[PDB]
DNA sequence: CGTACTTAGGTTAGGCTAACCTAAGTCAC
DNA sequence: GTGACTTAGGTTAGCCTAACCTAAGTACG
């Protein structure tokens, strides 16, 4: 189940990057609740958070806050239950 | 189980109720005659546009003049028949309600009235039910009856088995469990005190004692001596 | 109306025989007044469930199953109309209309109390046999 | 089966009686299909066409024609179906 | 609306394993914007029909016929998702809408087709793993 | 045997006996959906009821503008997923429209623009039928074509196979024959002459012949030479 | 050429499960 | 005290069989 538990055990998710004090990472993986949003998918797709991208994980200090990213194209907020949702690997 | 008739037995079944002194509501109809709760609305519905009952407002069920006379009618016969089934035909008392159920479906107002003149103008059942609606087939205060669980609730003690409700009837294992001990009408009963509701309710009869169940202590009706 | 189709067709077919008239699916719609496309799709649904079979010659025979619920409908229906005459003196024309409709509710507890009660009876008020009392033990 | 065949063998229907040339005969069986007419029972109560009663059979000629019989109390006119319903002993 | 309650609800469960959350009756509820009731009630029918059952810490346990079934969906998702940016070329944030509904139609016939037609992909659009591709044979 | 979507189905049966020039009756859809008497009745009086079809006093189906414009949108959907589960995807020819009668009922507006330009402007299905509602999407008078039943008992003679119905299509095994022996759109067959109704046309193709029910003779259609 | 029966297309009554809802409780860290 | 879930009583959609009907045929002797 690469799904459930990946084969790759490098792969984290944006949140638990950017409560360890951020870092560069490549994106990966999209989970189907971030898809949902249409108009949250349309502005990842704007600033650059889709697979095959860097991305910048801005560090994060406490519960139920904002991740702040930093795309190609530009940045955007997301939510912890979205960050939660996106995993990367760092560099 | 086959109802033989469905109109007079929702009827019956909300006659039913209202002497157990319970809201006759569809989901009462539902785990009683043990159809679904879409069925019993369907049903319910054909019967309200017929104009045997109408659904209130808190969805509780009330009989038309129609309705009533209809309920009555189908309930004198259920009650005659079980006189005849006891008194005459000499049928064994625990299977009596159940061939009854169905006999009050069939019974015409000429055999009632023969009943009448055979059985001496009985007024009430086996099961110390009054017989109702007598008045359209050519012919007691009942304040002081108390049901068994408020009796056992508001302190207990002994007191006389005067009614045993249909709902109670339709198990002939616990009406055979009743008669061997002695819970029967013209009985009496020590009935032990219980704290709060949904509590099994304890009697000692003349020959032993059992346990009854809220629904069934809150069916039988007594007299407190 | 009826209280029970199945077994008013297999006491109807059961008459015929008694007559000695030829029992079809004619006759039936006749005698319960049933239009012959009822009748025809009734008796096909009495005919899957192996209560009778149509003959060569479109006669129907009550199989073993069908005769057994057709003596036990005819059985409840005498001893109802012994009762109804015997013990409780309802008009000598009027019973079999109303024993008519108890054959439908009436149990074999019940038959066996109305034995012993109207004493061991082989006949109905009208002087047809009451079949299948073996069967009751009795 | 003293039902469909009777024991009896000697149990004739009022129709054949009259066909075969009429006579005197002890109502036995009247049949679930004559009993189905209760102003007709009616009748044959009033007259006294009953099981137990004697009866006198007017002998009849051809088929679908109504069989006259007395009873006790006067007689009446049964109809061809009614007549085959009826079973006695002559 | 979901198309298939059972198929989306199995779907959901694998969604919250997918994303490290504990599968809750209340976490589906969100989710599907579904009352507290329906939910309950609904993953009872998936319990009696042995598709899931609920564990003593009341976490939502799919069982070996409801993990294949899920898994099933899932791979019906992501190959629709992969048909329909790669090939139909509908807008990259409506195609999980659309494969949203296209996972419950989806034969295995077709799985087959697409995965020849698509070269033999391991992942959806978004990245996610397609699982499964054994079960189809490829 | 699952519909997805019961209205839909309904809608469509409606517009495949139209298609087929057969009197819509609920008779009809009960034999081709596989449904009760009683249960086509009531679907029926609910699309009735939400104004999508009224029945007529020789109770022939009438579908609303609303209704007509949900059939077509349904069917557009089926003929456009045809095309791409034949021409894209290459699900075998015989199961494609098994996989569309499920398609039909999920598809966005939105993917069938993106098929009709990634098709290149279909206007007929893989079995020659004409697709609808084009002009709502944003994009031949075929008097001529007669029915291999009617060709039969005029006559015979050979003829151009030009559609073959939804009717048809359902039963697989048929499709499998049909493909063999080359009774399929834009090929030549020789039909035989009968007299009469309700008889089985024998017809001879590219590769052979094989015989077609009255029921599916009536729904392949053909231009004779 | 009337009797018996079939074909065709309905009807109402009386059942069912699946899958949604609100309002007002309990139970537990 | 908020979160998770149960209790209680409904709802509509979409299925079913049994048991009735009429109108308009066919098969027969
Ligand atoms: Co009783
Ligand atoms: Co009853
Ligand atoms: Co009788
Ligand atoms: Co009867
Ligand atoms: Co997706
Ligand atoms: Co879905
Ligand atoms: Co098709
Ligand atoms: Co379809």
């Amino acid at each position: 189940g690469d799904s459930v538990e990946p084969v790759d055990t490098d792969l984290r998710r944006v949140d638990e990057v950017a409560r360890s004090g951020g870092g560069r990472a490549l994106v990966c993986r999209i989970a189907e609740h971030v898809q949902l949003d249409p108009d949250l998918m349309s502005e990842l797709k704007k600033v650059g958070v889709v697979p095959g991208n860097e991305i910048d994980i801005v560090a994060v200090a406490g519960v139920n806050k904002p991740i702040q990213v930093q795309g190609s194209e530009g940045g955007t907020q997301l939510q912890p239950g979205i960050a939660h949702a996106v995993m990367v690997r760092v560099k | 189980n086959d109802l033989i008739d469905t109109t007079e037995m929702y009827l019956r079944t909300i006659y039913d109720l209202e002497e157990e002194g319970v809201v006759p509501l569809r989901a009462r109809i539902a785990e009683r005659l043990e159809q679904s709760g879409p069925t019993v609305s369907q049903t319910v519905a054909r019967m309200e546009r017929d104009g045997l009952l109408t659904v209130a407002e808190d969805r509780h069920l009330e009989l038309t003049k129609a309705g009533r006379a209809r309920a009555i009618s189908v309930m004198r016969k259920h009650r005659l028949a079980e006189r005849l089934l006891v008194d005459v035909i000499g049928l064994e008392w625990e299977q009596v309600h159940l061939e009854a159920c169905r006999w009050e479906h069939v019974m015409s107002e000429a055999v009632e009235r023969k009943l009448v003149k055979l059985l001496g103008n009985p007024t009430t059942s086996p099961y110390g039910n009054p017989i109702p609606g007598l008045d359209e087939l050519g012919v007691p205060v009942d304040t002081d009856l108390r049901r068994v669980d408020e009796v056992a609730r508001s302190g207990g003690g002994r007191a006389l088995v005067c009614r045993i409700a249909e709902h109670v009837q339709l198990d002939p294992d616990l009406m055979s469990e009743l008669k061997k001990v002695g819970v029967v009408p013209g009985n009496e009963i020590d009935i032990v005190a219980v704290a709060g509701v949904n509590k099994p309710i304890q009697v000692q009869g003349s020959e032993g004692g059992t346990q009854l169940q809220p629904g069934i202590a809150h069916a039988v009706m007594v007299r407190v001596k | 109306d009826l209280i029970d189709t199945t077994e008013m067709y297999l006491r109807t077919i059961y008459d015929l025989e008694e007559e000695g008239v030829v029992p079809l699916r004619a006759r039936i719609a006749e005698r319960l007044e049933q239009s012959g496309p009822t009748v025809s799709q009734t008796v096909a649904r009495m005919e899957r469930d192996g209560l009778l079979t149509v003959a060569e010659d479109r006669h129907l025979e009550l199989t073993k199953a069908g005769r057994a619920r057709a003596i036990s409908v005819m059985r409840k229906h005498r001893l109802a109309e012994r009762l109804l005459v015997d013990v409780i003196g309802l008009e000598w024309e009027q019973v079999h209309l109303e024993a008519c409709r108890w054959e439908h509710v009436m149990s074999e507890a019940v038959e066996r109390k109305l034995v012993k009660l109207l004493g061991n009876p082989t006949t109905s008020p009208y002087g047809n046999p009451i079949p299948g009392l073996d069967e009751l033990g009795v």
